[PDB]
């Protein structure tokens, strides 16, 4: 719930500015919470929206878009390596690991939904575990898994104040 | 039955008419005399439609106009195959000895006739209760023949129930209202039925009246029986109806949009653009 | 008090009748008032004949351009007994006259056939007050409301829909006899007073209404309804490239009553469904 | 609006924009006569180009669509961009060109049409439903697209035009090899049409599953049963936006009657 | 079996993959929504006349 | 349902014709029994399969469903047969007139109890209501 | 109501000559509720000797079902295969006001029955009694129960009794009060309506008398 | 349209198509209505531009 604020209160302020240019920690915070939301379309146009003197100076702004850019074209594997592959300051931290458990989840409904039979080793990848682990994984939520073909098969498992309104607007 | 009397809601309706006839003809309200005919099956009463056997009423005595009663019987026979003569209707209040003339009278031509004794000018709650007919009580000397009440029945058939529906407040009050108070009063009636049955459970409870093993137990399985169609098949077509009806609204909301939008355009053809 | 219904006044429709307005205007009767009584005898008698076909004659009075029936007594059927039988109306002690007559048409519809508009032109070529009321009975008793025929024709050599349902057979027979007449908008009037008073045995039922069935009841009726509003929704944009204000009306309508039957349903499942969960 | 519209373009920031483009405009602030046409055709321009960089391509194409219909006797520049985008949004929220209405002036159908060919030709090849006659006129026009600054979104008809021919298989398919459709919408390779089918589910464009045991791609065209309690909901929200509509309608033809100038002329 | 459904003498379809007849004691009283898409496809039409009445 | 320990009496008094076979080893008597109780059980049942449908009427399946089919077809029986999965549907009900009837049922059961309790104490029933509604 | 007469022939009786006597009321078909007779003094006076178990025989007829009579089978004396049909038939009287859609795994359960035929031709005999009126269902391995007999009573479920009806009491209140609200706001709406239209017409006219001055 | 069919390339099995008309009916009511909301929120702009007198000169 506490999500809600914190995104807000960003976007503010960049609005309302001393000079016009809001301060360098804000922008990754900012960044990162679009990615977390997995709005791709106001996150693109803040980094171009970042002045290019803070993003040459910050090179925080340049890993935290390499993510994104991972995201964009819907990288699954690259989102994992990209998170883990560089190390972010303490004030992003936690939303960023918000970020990697949300893709996990994102990789889980897709499968489960656009997948009757996906292969272990492809599936592994989406979801950013070792492959062992996600063979063990499965069974845990019932999904079935098959031997000697290393293959997943994964399965989904005031009305009456209302309606004299509708009358009252009709009969005038 | 205990009695078998039944009447037909028609008859009531016949006597109503005919008593506001002739307040309104003669400008104050004027005691009626009438004929109930039905169905006889040994013990059955079944009145049906009335007719109006005007008679005479001359100052404080009946005459027999029955000759009248003679020639309408023929007439009414020709429309009513199954249908004879079983008694007479009366507009007051309690009865009279006038009343028991009238159906000394009225022995001569049947040999069971009735009495009813519909009352207009009553005001409380229910129904004045239709026929007080009796056995004829004989005591040595004179007959001095009384009224014994007894119940009567309101069975009706599918046409007299939807004419009566028709006639009573269905569809300035607007149509919401009278479709609502409608459901209001049958569910005000079924509150206080259930209202009084829960009652008799807590009096059997602390004691007032004495324990029936048989009411609490019928009472026990109504209770069981409350959740009527729980099933998911149920729920499924409710849903499938709402939606139905949901649509049914949208389509024609849409309609009324689209008149009073055409209005608009009308009134504005002709405020703006002069050609 | 209102009321006023009542107390025939003979002067006044005397004056009404020497008078004769609707010679001049052929459109002068546009409004049928029938009575509680002549709508229950009527449906009784209806539904007395099951699939065979009934009719008699109903009494009332004229009033400015509404006509008002008041009561309404069968007959015996052509023969000498009908004949006979119409002496009723003077026979016994009532001031109604004879308004018009009542015939059923026990699963065909509600419009009048062409004898029927032919013994209407005779009756009002002769007899100047006089309505057609075409009731059908199998149509009440399957959807539960009362339908109405009020039916005036038109006189002859002159020139100036709703309950379409028959399916094959007699569809032809409509359309031929269909500009011949014309309808007249119905208007139920109560008596108050005693009749309000005595109306609670409906009240009595109280089972039939918290157990309606709507919405199965009458959907044949409001799938014609739906037809009819179609080519009325037509008609009304091929005028307009006021027939929509006609056709809002209807889908008003028809849209109350299904938000009606729906309003009953959910009362009905708050009530008995919600308890006991 | 134009102001604000065009301040939230020029910085890239569309969402404090959304709030003042989410209404739909009843009556316009005549400002002491300040008001022109310039104003009108910039609000729902550059609004429309602020929708369509949140891919919103349904409020946008309306946007566009307003800026057209504006009645006009003198060629605009900005009448004329928005119909060079008009033809491309339509081309990619819908799979051909939507017409305008009829009272869109004549000179938008004499002049700015005519200035507008190399979109109209895109558009017929769009029709032809053929990918690689659709890139040799991009090629073939990059200079035009470019120098009006719309690349980019001719990029994305070319991918829309992939998506358009992938739901066209669900209408003649029920299974489907990834090697056959990928012949079939010419996307060169079996691990291609996967990765555009997956991502056409998880956009919810289209309703289909892959099987990797037999490389086999599954329609599964069951959208909804119109059954759950979710449509009576939806079916009540476009109620109360019929009814609120209706009711503006209503007031302002009481306006009208209200009038001394009306009922003069009646 | 095919000459008799060309025929129309035999309401009814061949699944071939399973050798069966599958009869056709369906297609209940569905013409509500026969009517409501004549009713939708009238107002279709209908605001279009209204929005353009002249002009 | 009339099972075979209660028709072996009422052979005794039938007429030496009336007990031919029908070419199928089955008499007269034992034919029009069982499409009685075919009949009767349809009334029991929503649906019954071939195998439990001849394990209460005997004769299991080579004409237990030669007879469902046969009593259809003319009007004697109502229902359809779905051979693939040797399921016989009798008749169902359609939920929503089923919630009608029952809510009918439920409201008779109140005026019924109503009538014992005023039949049992009369003079406890008659002040009950009066004060009730006031 | 068959029990009545075997009431009066039972009022003086008492030890092993009431015992005989309360066998053939366990086995009288049409008598499936034995609370009159419970009640008397001379059958509760069984709880003292040896005839206790003979007293919680006819307790277990009355409320108790086939499964009690399962688990305290030893206890309990033998029971005639008559008996024992009736006590099945009463198990799913109960089960039926629990539920009016049985399963048939449920009622294999309680019954103790090994094979499907036999349990469904026990209900379909159940029917025959009138007791519970209802449809078998093999498709769905259900028993639809329209309606079922009220079993016998206790002087702890009354309490029951007056929750159940006090539930139904209040939600009709609700209901009704709603309604009420319902029929003023809709009413309210009209009037507000009205008078709207109203001012429109008088404004409309009122011009037209400034005009035509 | 000349057929109602859908092709399983995958048994090469021609199954016929059963459309639903519940659904259709629905789906097709709701854009009729969206589509009507559509262009009476387009007018009601265009008699604001048409009462205001807003024109290219
Ligand atoms: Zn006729």
């Amino acid at each position: 719930f506490s999500f809600k604020k914190l995104l807000d209160q960003c976007e503010n302020q960049e609005l309302e500015a001393p000079g016009g240019i809001a301060t360098p920690p804000v922008y990754g915070q900012l960044l990162a919470l679009y990615l977390l939301h997995n709005d791709m379309n106001n996150a693109r146009y803040l980094w171009k929206r970042i002045p290019p003197a803070i993003k040459s100076a910050n090179s925080e702004l340049g890993g935290i878009w390499s993510v994104g850019q991972r995201i964009w074209q819907r990288d699954f594997p690259g989102i994992y390596t990209t998170i883990n592959a560089h190390q972010w300051s303490e004030t992003v931290q936690p939303i960023m690991e918000a970020l990697r458990d949300a893709t996990r989840r994102r990789a889980f409904a897709l499968v489960s939904q656009a997948y009757t039979s996906i292969i272990a080793d492809d599936f592994a990848a989406f979801v950013g575990l070792p492959v062992e682990e996600a063979v063990k994984g499965i069974l845990e939520q019932g999904w079935q898994a098959d031997s000697t073909t290393r293959m997943v098969l994964p399965r989904k498992p005031q009305q009456l104040a209302r309606l004299t309104d509708y009358v009252a607007f009709l009969e005038n | 039955g205990s009695v078998s009397v039944a009447l037909h809601p028609l008859v009531i309706l016949n006597i109503s008419d005919h008593w506001i006839r002739m307040r309104s003809q003669e400008g104050r309200p004027v005691q009626v005399i009438g004929a109930l005919i039905g169905k006889q099956e040994g013990r059955n009463i079944e009145v049906m439609n009335s007719f109006e056997l005007l008679s005479h009423t001359v100052e404080e005595k009946i005459i027999i106009d029955k000759e009248y009663y003679y020639t309408k019987e023929e007439q009414f026979k020709q429309v009513f195959k199954e249908l004879e003569f079983l008694g007479w209707y009366t507009t007051g209040g309690p009865p009279d000895p006038s009343d028991i003339h009238v159906h000394k009278q009225v022995c001569e031509i049947i040999e069971s006739p009735l009495f009813l004794k519909l009352n207009p000018m009553t005001k409380h709650t229910d129904l004045p209760v239709s026929v007080f007919e009796s056995v004829i009580d004989i005591i040595n000397g004179e007959a001095t023949m009384l009224f014994a009440e007894l119940t009567y029945t309101l069975a009706t058939e599918e046409a007299e129930r939807i004419g009566v529906d028709h006639v009573a407040r269905m569809t300035e009050n607007s149509t919401v209202a009278e479709h609502l108070i409608a459901q209001h009063s049958a569910i005000k009636m079924l509150h206080s039925r259930v209202k009084l049955i829960l009652e008799y459970v807590k009096a059997s409870e602390a004691g007032e009246v004495p324990f029936n093993h048989e009411i609490l137990r019928e009472a026990y399985a109504l209770c069981h029986c409350l959740p009527v169609l729980s099933t998911d098949k149920f729920k499924t077509d409710f849903y499938d109806q709402c939606n139905d009806v949901g649509l049914m609204a949208y389509l024609g909301t849409i309609t009324k949009t689209c008149n009073t939008m055409n209005q608009f355009v009308n009134k504005f053809n002709v405020l703006y653009d002069r050609q | 008090s209102i009321d006023e219904i009542y107390k025939y006044d003979k002067k006044q429709q005397q004056e009404i009748l020497a008078a004769k307005p609707w010679t001049k205007d052929h459109h002068y009767f546009k409004y049928c008032k029938i009575s509680a009584l002549a709508l229950l005898k009527m449906v009784m008698h209806a539904r007395s004949g099951g699939n065979l076909e009934v009719m008699g004659l109903m009494l009332g009075k004229v009033d400015g351009e509404t006509m008002i029936i008041m009561d309404s007594f069968a007959l015996p059927v052509a023969y000498e007994y009908m004949a006979a039988y119409i002496e009723n109306a003077k026979q016994v002690g009532r001031l109604e006259n004879a308004i018009g007559w009542y015939h059923s048409h026990p699963g065909y519809g509600c419009w009048l056939s062409g004898i029927d508009v032919s013994t209407q032109m005779l009756n009002q070529q002769f007899q100047e007050p006089f309505v057609a009321v075409v009731i059908d009975p199998t149509r009440t008793i399957s959807a539960g409301k009362v339908n109405l025929g009020a039916f005036r024709t038109y006189p002859k050599g002159y020139k100036p829909s709703e309950y379409q349902t028959i399916p094959l057979n007699k569809i032809e027979d409509f359309g031929v006899h269909c500009k011949q007449y014309y309808a007249l908008e119905v208007s139920y009037f109560k008596s108050s007073l005693d009749r309000k008073l005595l109306e609670l045995l409906w009240n009595k039922y109280w089972v039939n209404t918290l157990s309606s069935s709507s919405l199965l009841t009458n959907a044949d009726y409001t799938t014609g309804q739906v037809f009819d509003l179609s080519e009325k929704l037509e008609q009304s944009e091929a005028q307009l490239g006021d027939k929509l204000a006609k056709a809002t009306r209807d889908s008003c309508k028809t849209t109350i009553e299904a938000i009606h039957g729906l309003m009953s349903q959910v009362i009905k499942d708050k009530l008995f469904n919600q308890i006991n969960i | 609006h134009a102001d604000l519209c065009q301040l939230c373009l020029l910085a890239k920031c569309f969402k404090p924009a959304l709030p003042y483009l989410d209404v739909d405009m009843m009556d316009i602030c005549k400002e002491n006569g300040a008001y022109d046409a310039k104003h009108f055709l910039c609000y729902y321009y550059y609004g429309g180009m602020i929708y369509t960089g949140l891919k919103n391509f349904e409020r946008a194409l309306y946007f566009y669509e307003q800026a057209i219909t504006t009645p006009a006797m003198a060629v605009s520049h900005i009448m004329l961009e928005s119909y060079k985008k008009y033809i491309l949004v339509s081309l990619i929220l819908l799979g051909k060109v939507q017409q305008l209405p009829k009272y869109t002036s004549q000179i938008v159908g004499r002049f700015i049409k005519p200035l507008s060919n190399a979109y109209h030709e895109l558009a017929q090849v769009y029709s032809t439903n053929n990918p690689s006659e659709l890139r040799n006129l991009v090629n073939k026009h990059s200079e035009t697209f470019t120098r009006d600054n719309n690349m980019g979104l001719v990029k994305q008809c070319l991918s829309s035009l992939y998506k358009k021919n992938i739901q066209r298989l669900t209408k003649t398919f029920l299974t489907l090899s990834l090697q056959d459709m990928a012949s079939r919408v010419q996307l060169s390779g079996p691990q291609e049409a996967e990765k555009y089918v997956l991502h056409m589910i998880e956009d919810g464009e289209i309703f289909a599953s892959i099987n990797q045991k037999d490389g086999m791609v599954s329609f599964h065209d069951n959208p909804e049963k119109y059954n759950n309690p979710a449509m009576l909901h939806n079916i009540d929200q476009e109620m109360l936006k019929c009814i609120e509509l209706d009711e503006r309608l209503k007031a302002m033809d009481q306006e009208i009657t209200v009038n001394p100038q009306f009922v003069q002329k009646s | 079996l095919v000459q008799c459904i060309l025929d129309n003498t035999i309401h009814g379809r061949i699944d071939q993959v399973n050798q069966l007849l599958e009869l056709d004691h369906q297609k209940r009283g569905g013409a509500r929504y026969t009517a409501l898409d004549k009713w939708t496809n009238q107002l279709n039409s209908l605001n279009q006349a209204v929005v353009s009445k002249l002009a | 349902i009339i099972r075979g320990n209660q028709l072996q009496e009422f052979a005794a008094m039938l007429m030496p014709h009336q007990k031919a076979t029908t070419a199928d080893g089955s008499s007269i008597l034992d034919r029009a029994v069982i499409e009685h109780n075919l009949l009767s059980a349809s009334k029991l049942y929503n649906n019954i399969t071939f195998e439990e449908l001849g394990a209460l009427l005997e004769i299991p399946a080579a004409k237990a469903e030669k007879i469902a089919s046969q009593m259809i077809t003319e009007g004697r029986m109502n229902g359809f047969i779905d051979q693939i999965d040797g399921i016989v549907h009798f008749e169902t009900r359609e939920a929503l007139p089923t919630w009608d009837k029952q809510i009918q049922s439920l409201c008779f059961q109140v005026n019924n109890l109503l009538e014992k309790i005023s039949q049992t104490a009369p003079e406890w029933t008659a002040q009950a209501m009066e004060a009730q509604m006031a | 109501n068959l029990l009545e007469q075997f009431i009066l022939l039972a009022k003086g009786t008492s030890g092993s000559a009431l015992t005989a006597l309360i066998s053939q009321v366990l086995e009288a078909p049409g008598v499936y509720v034995f609370g009159e007779l419970l009640e008397l003094a001379n059958v509760q006076e069984l709880a003292e000797g040896a005839n206790a178990a003979y007293l919680q025989l006819l307790n277990l007829f009355a409320y108790g079902t086939y499964p009690d009579y399962i688990a305290n089978k030893e206890s309990l004396p033998e029971l005639s295969t008559a008996q024992q049909n009736k006590l099945k038939h009463l198990t799913i009287v109960s089960l039926a006001s629990r539920m009016k859609c049985i399963p048939y795994s449920v009622l294999l359960k309680d019954l103790e029955m090994r094979n499907l035929r036999e349990l469904e031709d026990l209900i379909i005999e159940a029917v025959y009694t009138d007791i519970i009126q209802g449809k078998l269902d093999q498709r769905n391995q259900l028993l639809e129960v329209d309606f079922c007999i009220g079993r016998d009573i206790r002087k702890k479920d009354i309490n029951n009794i007056v929750k159940t009806l006090h539930e139904w009491c209040d939600g009709c209140e609700a209901v009704l009060l709603g309604i009420e609200q319902q029929v003023l706001r809709a009413n309210q709406y009209k009037e507000n309506h009205n008078r709207t239209q109203q001012q429109v017409e008088a404004e409309v006219t009122n011009i037209k008398k400034t005009l035509k001055a | 349209g000349l057929i109602s069919a859908r092709v399983d390339s995958h048994s090469k099995i021609l199954y016929a198509r059963d459309v639903d008309q519940r659904s259709t009916t629905f789906e097709k009511s709701l854009l009729m209505g969206k589509e009507f909301q559509r262009r009476a929120k387009a007018m009601m702009l265009r008699a604001a531009v048409l009462r205001n007198q807003i024109h290219v000169k």
